């Protein structure tokens, strides 16, 4: 996960905080990187039926 | 709440479609039922002497019912202190019918 | 009709039903709210269009 404050070139976006919250996933985002295992994933930034 | 429909391609690649959304409150005003009966005024079934499902009076489960007659004075189910039917009375008329673990 | 609303022991209730609002009862014992105290009672009582 990447929040791109740099952007700006001069980080008056350092006093925003962004990042991601508690889903409704019986997941943490932040451990999808440990040794979890699926048959299938995909992801999206737009809804989805079901997601 | 819903139920998503589902594409696949030989179930390689899996994409959403669609799908039925329901909407419901619990009651009894409305039944399923399993096939569209017709030309029956009255809607039951009852089968004797070997294994069945039932569904009797919201008693569910299996076994084997045999017709009897007793003089079973009173009202129309008969069931176990487990919650078992033993048995029940056919309410418009006095025959009575025995439930058992086949 | 009794003392206080009763319905008199040994009473038939041939056409009593008890109320509800979803599911029935069909057979045992329990505890009910239901409108059986009667503050009136009015035998074969005659209405008719005119009343
Ligand atoms: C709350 O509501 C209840 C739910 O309805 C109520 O319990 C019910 O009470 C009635 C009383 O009005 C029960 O009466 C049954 O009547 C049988 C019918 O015959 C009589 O009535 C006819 C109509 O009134 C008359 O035509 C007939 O009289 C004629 O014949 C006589 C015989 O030829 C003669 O002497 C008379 O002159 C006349 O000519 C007659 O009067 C009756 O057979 C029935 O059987 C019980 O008694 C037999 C004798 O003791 C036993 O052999 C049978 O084996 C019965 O006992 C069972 O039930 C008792 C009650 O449940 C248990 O104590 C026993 O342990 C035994 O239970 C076992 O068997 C059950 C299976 O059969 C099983 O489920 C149990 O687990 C256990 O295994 C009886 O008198 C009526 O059936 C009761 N109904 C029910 C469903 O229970 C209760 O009273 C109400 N509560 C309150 C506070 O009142
Ligand atoms: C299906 O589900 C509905 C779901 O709502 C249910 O209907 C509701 O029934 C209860 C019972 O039928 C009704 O609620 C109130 O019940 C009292 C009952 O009397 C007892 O309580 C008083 C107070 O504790 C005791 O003094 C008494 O001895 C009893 O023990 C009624 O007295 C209430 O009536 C009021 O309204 C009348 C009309 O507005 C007035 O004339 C009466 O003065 C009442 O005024 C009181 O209540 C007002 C409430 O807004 C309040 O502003 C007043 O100051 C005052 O205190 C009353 O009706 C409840 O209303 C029912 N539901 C609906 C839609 O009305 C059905 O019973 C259920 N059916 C079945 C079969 O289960
Ligand atoms: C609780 O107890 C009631 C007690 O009456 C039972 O309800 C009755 O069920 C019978 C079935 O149990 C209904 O009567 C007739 O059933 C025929 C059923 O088909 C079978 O039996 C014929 C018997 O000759 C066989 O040839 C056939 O293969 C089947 O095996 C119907 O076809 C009858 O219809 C004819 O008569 C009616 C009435 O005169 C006319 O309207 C029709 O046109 C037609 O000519 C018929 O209906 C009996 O009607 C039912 N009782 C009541 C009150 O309606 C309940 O079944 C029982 N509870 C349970 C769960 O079984
Ligand atoms: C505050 O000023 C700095 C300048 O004082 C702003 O950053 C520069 O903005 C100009 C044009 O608006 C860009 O050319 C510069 O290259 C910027 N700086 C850098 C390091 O890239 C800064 O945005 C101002 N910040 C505010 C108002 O939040
Ligand atoms: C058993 O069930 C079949 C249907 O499942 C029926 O043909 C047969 O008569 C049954 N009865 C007995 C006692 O064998
Ligand atoms: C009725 O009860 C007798 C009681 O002795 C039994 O022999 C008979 O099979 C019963 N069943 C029916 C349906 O008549």
């Amino acid at each position: 996960y990447i929040y791109n404050r740099v952007k700006s070139g001069s980080p008056g976006d350092s006093s925003w905080h962004i990042y991601l919250k508690s889903g409704t996933c019986p997941f943490s985002f932040s451990k999808l990187n440990n040794f979890q295992k699926f048959k299938t994933i995909c992801f999206s930034t737009v809804e989805v039926p079901g997601s | 709440c819903n139920f998503p429909l589902e594409a696949t391609w030989h179930y390689t690649s899996y994409t959403i479609v669609g799908a039925l959304y329901v909407t419901w409150s619990e009651g009894n005003s409305i039944t399923g039922v399993p096939y569209p009966v017709s030309g029956i005024r009255e809607f039951s079934n009852l089968v004797l002497n070997n294994c069945t499902k039932y569904n009797i009076y919201d008693y569910v489960g299996t076994g084997i019912i045999r017709s009897s007659n007793q003089s079973l004075a009173g009202g129309i189910t008969y069931v176990s202190n487990s919650g078992n039917l033993l048995g029940f009375k056919n309410v418009s008329t006095g025959n009575i019918f025995i439930v058992t673990p086949c | 009709v009794q003392q206080d609303g009763r319905i008199p022991n040994g009473f038939p209730f041939n056409n009593w039903f008890l109320l509800t609002n979803g599911s029935t009862l069909v057979d045992g014992v329990s505890r009910l709210y239901q409108p059986l105290r009667l503050t009136c009672l009015w035998p074969v009582p005659g209405l008719k269009s005119s009343t």
